[PDB]
C-alpha cells in the first residue's frame, strides 16, 4: 500500500454489480477503491509534466552599464544630439539645464543637455517564463492491489503498475497478474487550465531556493521590468531600471536601481512550488478527473486451504494508523499457500463479528504476505487471528467519525472547487443540483470580485452588510446582509 | 518600478507553497507595531471618537476601523 | 563674483551706517552684501565635514549560508537535539513531522524534527551607519570682494579668501588686500542638528551609485534586518532573512530570501545625498547663522581721474542675469588706472541717473577689470559709458518685483524653519514675536504629527474640519475648524 | 522584511534629493492615471454621494476622501 | 517729395514753442511735418532688415520612401523583429496579422507582422524657419526737405538723406544741406515684438510663389510634420507622412501620404509677406515710435527779390492730389534766383488771403524749382501766381472734413494698437486716460480670449447677452448683458 | 478652393479601404481625447449651464450638444 504512507486518504465503495467509479485524483493524495466481493486497490496521481516547454518573456532583474556620454548646447543653438541615440542596446534622456558666462556660454538662461548609456542584464540575473502545450502534457497515474505484502517508502514493489496519458491515449487495460486486469480512462481536457498557468524560472544554480514557481498568466504579463523574447540581442523598455539625476551646467549623473531579486521573491507570496529534472518540467499542485472500471478483477485464493489455527505468531503488534484503522502483521510456519482465519469481537458478546476488513480474502504466499488492515466500533474489542488473541481499545466515538469525514469533505470542496461533486458519483438528481449551484455562485463571485485583494474584500463585505443594516427596505436589507455574508464566507470563511 | 502583490484565488492544488500570505492574523501585528512606534499620537483618534460619536457600538466600530486602516497609509 | 555662477542668490542692505549684519548661510546658496559707501562682498558656505566619524550599527543585506543539518525522532521517542542549537552564528528551527511504518517508526503519528544552518553576510553586501561628533565638525566659509574683474567657474580667482570654523573657535578677521579687513563670527550651535542625522554607506566602489545617504536617526534603529556592532563574529536576529519549508517525514528545506539592496534603495526615496571623498565625510545640505561686521572695509581708488570718454569699446553687450540685474563687460585703451563714469536714464524724463550700481566705483587697472553689474526700473531705458550707449528694456512690474521677493521669503521660511527669522540685523519686535510663535506652533505639529505619512496627515486635517462644521458649541467648532486648516497648512506648504 | 517608506518632512534641504518621492505633486497624477484607465470608477462614488448625503460641504469632502484613497483599494 | 506718391499720407502740425514731435512711422506709410516758420519735411521708414538671421527648425513637406522590408511569425512562435528597427532615419510598424493552416502555419489564429521603410525629405521640398536677433536688427529711416523741385518715384532725388538705427545708436544729427540740420532718435527695442515672429521660407527657384511669409511663432511649433535642426541626418517623427494598410497574411503595404505643399499654402491665409535679397531679409509690415527734434532747421532764399509779374507760365495746371491738397507747377522766364508771389481769394471776400501753403516761401533757382502745394477752404476759390490766375472749386464741407480725419484716426488705432496714442506730442491729460483704458481692455481681452476664432467669439458674446436677458436677478442680468456686449464690440469688425 | 469629403453610403464590400474611413469612432476618440487640453472651458460652460437651466432633466441633457460641437472650434 501507499495509502498507509500518506497524510491523506479517501475511501470509495461500489455495491454488487457496479462496473465503474468516478475519481478526482489530486497530486500527493490517494484513494482506496473497494466493491462488495472484489479486491481493493490503491490509486494515485504520480506526475504532471512536459519535456522542453515553449519559452515566452525573458526579464532582467539587475542592470549592468558601460560607456556613458554627454553633450549640451547654449540657450540659442537648438537641441543637443548624439550618434548613440540611434543604436541598439542604448538608453538616452534629454532635459533643460542652467547656463551662463561662468560656464563659457554666450547668454544666460535654460540650455539643453542629452545623455546616453549602454544597457545589458547581469550575467545570471535573468528571469524566464515557460508555458505548457496541451498537445504534449503527460499525466502519470499508478495503481497497486493490496497483495498483503509490506514495502517501505524508499523500496520498490514488484506488484505496482504504471500508465501515462496524453491527448492521444484511449481506455487503457492494465494487467495485475493473478488478480486479473483493471481498466482506466483519463480526460486530459479536465486538468489544470493552461491558459491561467506559467512556470517561472530563475538561476538554477542557487543551493537555497526552489527551482521554479507556478505563477498566474495575467500577473506575469503586467511586470514592469525590462524585457525581450528569445534570440534578440536588444532589450525593450531598458529605461525602466536606470534613472538620471538633476543636471549641472556641463554634466549629468546616471544611477542604477540595483538587483530587484528581493522585490520579486517577496511579491510571489503563497504561489505553489514546481521542480525541474534535466529536460523535464513538473507541476507539484493540480488534479485530474478519471474513470476506473472494476470489470475484470479476480478474488485470489478462493480455492486455497484454511490455515492451521495454532502456528501463527505476531511479526508486528496492533497499532493505531492515525486514519481511524488498526494495522498488524503475522508470521506463519506451516505449509504454504494458505488462507488466514480473522475476526474481531465486541467485549461482551462472543457470537458477533465486527471486523470490517479492507483487504478481502487475506492469504500467506510462498514469497510473503500477512499484513492486515481493519476498522472496528469504538470502545473495547478482542482481535483474533487463528488461536492468537489480543486486547484493544478503539479511541473516539461514532459522532467523531461523521465530524472527521465532514471535515475532509469541506477541505476537498475548497481546493477542487466545482469538480468536487464528481467524487464517487451516482445518477441521483442532487449531483446535477450541486454542480449547477457551484457553477452559478462560483461564476458570480469570480466575475464580480475575483481580482480584489483579501483585506479589501473583507472591507467591501463589511460595507455591504452595513448598507444592509442601514437601508430602509426589509427585503433589500436582507439581500445586502446575505451578499455581504457571501464575501465574508469567501474570505474569513476560507481562513481567519 | 513596482511589482504588484500576486495574492488571490490562486492555482491552489494542495502541494507545497512558498511563504504564506499576510492575512488578518498577520495584519494585526502591523497595527500593534504602529501603536507602539507612534504611541504619543494614538490617544487623538480615540479621544475625538469618544467626544464625537453617539452609541457605543458605532463608536467602537469607527475606532477599530481607524486603527486597522492607519498602518496601510502611515 | 561667484554669485553670477549660481541659480539661487539673495541681496542684503545694511540700513544707513549699521556695522553688523546677520546672515543665515545655506549650503550651495550665496548672498551678496551691500551697505552705504562701502564695497560689496559675496559670502557663501562651501562644506560641512568631519574626518573618520563614529561608527554605529551594521546591517546584512544578503545572507550566505553553509553546513545545513537536520535530525528527527520517532513519535513518543522524545524531542531531537543537535550540538549547534546552543552555538553562535547559526539559525535553528524546531517542528513536528508525520511518521509511520513506511518510514521506519514504531508508532504512527506526530514526530519531532530540528534543523540548523550557519549564517554570514556576503563579502561586500554590508550596510554601515556613521554619526557626526559635535567636538570635531568643521565648517568652511568663503568670501570674495567685487573686484570688477571677471573669472570663470573653473578658474582660480586670486581675490578669494577662506576661513575654517570648529566648536573650538568662533571669530576670525580676513584681510581682503587693498579693500582692508572683514570680520566674521560663527556658532556651531544652530547648525545642522547632529542629534537627528546618520550617514549611511553601502559599497563605496560601485561606479553608478551615490556613496552615501543622509538618513534620519530614528529610521536607522526602526529597521528589521540581521544586524551587529563592530568587531563581533556573529549576527543578531539572523532569522529575519532565512526561512524554512514545512517538514517532509525526515527533511526540511532551508531557503534564502535573497539580496535586499533594491528594497533598501527604493525605501530611501526623498532623502538627500551625501558624499565620501578620501577620509572626509561631507554633507551636501545644511545652514549656519553667522554675524558679519563691516567696520574696517575701504573703498579702493576714490582718488583716481575719470577715463577719456572717446576710448571705450564693448567686450560683452548688456545682458539679463536671470536675477533681475543687467551685466556687461567693457574694453579700453587710455592710461589704465582711471574711473568709469557709468549712468542710465529712463525714457520720458531728464538724465536723473537710475542705475543702482551693485559694484561701487568701477575702474580699469593695469591687471584687468571692466566688469559691471546694475539694477534698473521697469520699461524703456538707455545705459551710457562715456561716448558708448546702449538701449534697453527691463521686464516685469513694480507689483511683480514684490511678488518675486515674497516667493523667495516663503521658500526660505519653509526650507530652513525657525532660523529663517534671524536673516537681517533689524531686530524689531515682530522678529522676536515670529521666533517665539514659530518655536511654539512648529514644535506642536513636529512632535504630535511629525512621523505620520503625507496623505494620512491631510486626511486627519480634513476630518477635524469636517467634524468642526458639525459641532454645536461655537468655540469648539471654531477650534476644530482652525486645527484642520493648520494641519492642511503644515502639510500642503511642503507638498510641491 | 517590510522596510517602510522614509518620512517626507525630515532632513529637508537644497541639495540633490535621491528620487522624486511621493508628495501630492506626484499623487494627483496617480489618481488621474487610475481614473483614465478605469473610466467608470468615479461615476458611482459621485452619483451615490449626490443622491444619499445631505449638505454640500460634507458630501463634497466625502467624495474627495473616497477619490483620494482610490489607488489603495487594490 | 515722396508724400505725393503713397495713399496712407498724414499731416503733423504745431508751434515752435515745442521743438520735439513724436511720430509713429509705419512701413509703407509716409508722414509730413510742419510748424511755424521752419520748413516742412517728408519722413518715412524704408526697410526693417537683418543680414543672415538665425536658422531654426526645418520641416519635410514631401516624403521619399525607399528600401522597405517585411517579416512575419507563426501564431505561438513569438513576435517578429528586424535589424532596421534599430537604425536612424527609419519608420517602423508592428501588427497582429491573421495566419492559418493553408499559409504554412501549424495553428489557426493571430500571428505577428513587422515592416520597416527608410525616409528622407525630397530635394528642394524643405520648409525653413528663420528668427530675427534683437542685437542685430537694422531699421532704416529717411528724410527729405520739401524742396519745390519735383522728381517721380523712378529717378533718385539729390536732396534726400538716409540714417540707419540699431540698439547701439544715439540722438543722431542729419545734415539736410542748405536747410540746416534735423535731430532723430528711435525706440528700437519697442517696435515689432520679436517674441511673436518667425520668417518662413520655401525654395527660392519657384516663379509665382511669394519669397517668404511672416508666420506667428506659436503656430510654427504646432505643425504635425517631420522635422530637424541643421547638420542632423535623422528626422524626428518621420511616421507623420507614412501609414500602412491592414495586413495580408505575408505582406503589408506602405502608403506615401504625398506632397503636402498645397495644404501649407492653403493654411497661411491672411498672413503678411516678406522678401529676400541674397543675404538681407526684409519685413513688409510693422512700425517704430520715434522723436524728431526741429531745433537746427533753416529757411532758404529769404533775402531774394520778388519775380517780375508778367514772365510766368503754367507747366502743370492746378489739379486734385487725391489727399485734400491741390498741386501745380510753373515755368518762369525772368532772372534768377527769385521769390514766387502766391495767393488765393475766396469768392466775395477779396480782403483776406485764404491759401495755406504746405511749402513756405517758394523760389526759382538757376537749376530748377517751381512746384507748389496748398490747402484751400471749401467752395468757390480763385488761385493767383504773379499776374496768372486759375478758377477752382474745393470739394466737401467742414463736417465731412472732421469725419475724414476721424476715419484715418480709427484706422491708425485699429492697426497700431496701444502705440496709437504717441502720434503728436500732445500734453493733454485725457491722452493718459485713453492710453490706460485701451491698454487695460486690450490686455484683458487678449489674455482671456485672444486666440479664439471669429465665429466662437460671436457665439460667446451673443450667448452671454441672451443668458443675461433670461437671468432671475437684475444686477446679474446687467453683468451678463455688459460682458456679452463688450466681446461683440471688441470683435465685430472682421467681415463675412 | 475646397474638395469636401463624403461617407456612410458609398459603402463598399468586405475589401480593403483607404486610411481611417470613419466618423463616429473618430468623433468619440477626438471628444474623449480633447478633455486634457483645457478643463476650465468645459468646467465654466457646465457651471453656467448648471446655474442657468431650471429643472434637473434639461440641466443635464442640454450640455451634450455643446460638448459634441466643442472640438470643431478648439
Ligand atoms: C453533512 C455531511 C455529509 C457527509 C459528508 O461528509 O459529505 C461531504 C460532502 O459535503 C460537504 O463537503 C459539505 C458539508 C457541509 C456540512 C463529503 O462527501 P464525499 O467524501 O463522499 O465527497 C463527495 C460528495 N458529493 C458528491 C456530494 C460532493
Ligand atoms: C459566493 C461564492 C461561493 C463559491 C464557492 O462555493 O466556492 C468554493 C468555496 O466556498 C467557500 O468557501 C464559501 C461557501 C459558502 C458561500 C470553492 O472555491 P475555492 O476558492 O474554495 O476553491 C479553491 C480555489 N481554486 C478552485 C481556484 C483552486
Ligand atoms: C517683499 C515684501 C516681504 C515679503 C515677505 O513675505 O518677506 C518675509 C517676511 O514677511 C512676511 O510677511 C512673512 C509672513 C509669513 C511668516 C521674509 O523676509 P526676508 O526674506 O527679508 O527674511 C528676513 C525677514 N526679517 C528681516 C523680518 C527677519
Ligand atoms: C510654503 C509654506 C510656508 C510656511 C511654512 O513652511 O510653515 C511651517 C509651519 O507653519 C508655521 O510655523 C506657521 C507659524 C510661523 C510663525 C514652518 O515650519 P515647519 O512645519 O516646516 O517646521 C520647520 C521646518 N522644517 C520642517 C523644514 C524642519
Ligand atoms: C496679405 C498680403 C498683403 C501685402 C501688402 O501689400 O501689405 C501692405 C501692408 O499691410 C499692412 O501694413 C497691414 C498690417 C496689419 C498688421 C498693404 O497695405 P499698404 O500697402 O497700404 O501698407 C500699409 C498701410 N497701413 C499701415 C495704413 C494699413
Ligand atoms: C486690420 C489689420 C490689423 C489686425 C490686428 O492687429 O489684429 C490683431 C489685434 O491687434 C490689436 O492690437 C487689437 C487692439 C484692440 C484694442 C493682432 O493680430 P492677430 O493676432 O490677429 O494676427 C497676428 C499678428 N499680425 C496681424 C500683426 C501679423
Amino acid at each position: 500500500s501507499r495509502c498507509t504512507h500518506l497524510e491523506n486518504r479517501d475511501f470509495v465503495t461500489g455495491v454488487q454489480g457496479t462496473t465503474r467509479l468516478t475519481l478526482v485524483l489530486e497530486l500527493g493524495g490517494c484513494v482506496t477503491v473497494t466493491a462488495d466481493g472484489k479486491p481493493s486497490l490503491d490509486v494515485w496521481l504520480d506526475s504532471i509534466y512536459q519535456e522542453s516547454p515553449a519559452q515566452t518573456r525573458e526579464y532582467c532583474l539587475h542592470a549592468k552599464l558601460t560607456g556613458t556620454k554627454v553633450a549640451a548646447r547654449c540657450p540659442t543653438m537648438g537641441p543637443a544630439t548624439l550618434p548613440e541615440e540611434h543604436q541598439s542596446g542604448t538608453v538616452c534622456k534629454r532635459d533643460q539645464s542652467d547656463r551662463g558666462w561662468g560656464n563659457h556660454c554666450g547668454l544666460f538662461g535654460k540650455g539643453s543637455i542629452v545623455t546616453c548609456v549602454k544597457f545589458t542584464c547581469e550575467d545570471k540575473k535573468k528571469a524566464t517564463g515557460h508555458v505548457y502545450d496541451v498537445n504534449k502534457i503527460t499525466y502519470t497515474i499508478k495503481v497497486e492491489p493490496h497483495t498483503g505484502e509490506f514495502v517501505a517508502a524508499n523500496e520498490t514493489h514488484s506488484g505496482r503498475k504504471s500508465a501515462s496519458f496524453t491527448v492521444s491515449s484511449e481506455k487503457t487495460i492494465l494487467t495485475l497478474g493473478d488478480y486479473g486486469d483493471v481498466s482506466l480512462l483519463c480526460r486530459v481536457a479536465s486538468g489544470v487550465d493552461l491558459a491561467q498557468t506559467v512556470v517561472l524560472a530563475l538561476d538554477k544554480t542557487h543551493e537555497h531556493l526552489p527551482t521554479a514557481w507556478q505563477v498566474h498568466r495575467d500577473w506575469f504579463n503586467d511586470l514592469a521590468l525590462p524585457w525581450k523574447h528569445d534570440g534578440a540581442e536588444a532589450w525593450n523598455e531598458a529605461g525602466r531600471l536606470v534613472e538620471f539625476g538633476t543636471p549641472h551646467a556641463v554634466k549629468m549623473d546616471v544611477f542604477n536601481l540595483g538587483d530587484q531579486t528581493g522585490v520579486l521573491l517577496k511579491s510571489l507570496a503563497g504561489v505553489p512550488v514546481a521542480s525541474i529534472e534535466g529536460t523535464k518540467y513538473h507541476l507539484k499542485s493540480g488534479h485530474v478527473t478519471c474513470e476506473v472500471g472494476l470489470e475484470k478483477l479476480k478474488m485470489k485464493g478462493l480455492t486455497y486451504t484454511v490455515c492451521d489455527k495454532t502456528k501463527f505468531t505476531w511479526k508486528r503488534a496492533p497499532t493505531d494508523s492515525g486514519h481511524d484503522t488498526v494495522v498488524m502483521e503475522v508470521g506463519f510456519s506451516g505449509t504454504r499457500p494458505c488462507r488466514i482465519p480473522v475476526r474481531a469481537v465486541a467485549h461482551g458478546v462472543p457470537e458477533v463479528n465486527v471486523a470490517m476488513l479492507i483487504t478481502p480474502n487475506p492469504t500467506m504466499e510462498n514469497n510473503g504476505g500477512g499484513f492486515i488492515e481493519m476498522q472496528l466500533p469504538p470502545g473495547d474489542n478482542i482481535i483474533y487471528v487463528g488461536d492468537l488473541n489480543h486486547q484493544w481499545f478503539q479511541k473516539g466515538s461514532s459522532i467523531g467519525r461523521v465530524l472527521q469525514k465532514t471535515r475532509k469533505g469541506i477541505e476537498r470542496l475548497t481546493v477542487l472547487g466545482e469538480h468536487a461533486w464528481d467524487f464517487g458519483s451516482v445518477g441521483g438528481v442532487m449531483t446535477s443540483i450541486g454542480r449547477a449551484m457551484h457553477t452559478v455562485l462560483g461564476g458570480a463571485f469570480n466575475t464580480l470580485l475575483g481580482g480584489v485583494g483579501f483585506l479589501p474584500k473583507i472591507l467591501l463585505g463589511v460595507a455591504m452588510a452595513w448598507l444592509g443594516l442601514n437601508m430602509r427596505n426589509p427585503t433589500l436589507s436582507m439581500g445586502f446582509l446575505l451578499s455581504g455574508g457571501l464575501v465574508l464566507a469567501m474570505t474569513l470563511g476560507v481562513g481567519a | 518600478v513596482l511589482i504588484p502583490s500576486h495574492a488571490q484565488r490562486d492555482l491552489t492544488g494542495r502541494g507545497h507553497q512558498w511563504l504564506e500570505g499576510e492575512a488578518v492574523k498577520a495584519h494585526l501585528t502591523r497595527v500593534e507595531g504602529w501603536v507602539w512606534k507612534n504611541k504619543l499620537f494614538t490617544l487623538s483618534l480615540v479621544m475625538v471618537a469618544w467626544l464625537m460619536v453617539d452609541g457605543l457600538l458605532p463608536r467602537i466600530l469607527i475606532v477599530v476601523v481607524a486603527l486597522a486602516l492607519a498602518p496601510a497609509y502611515a
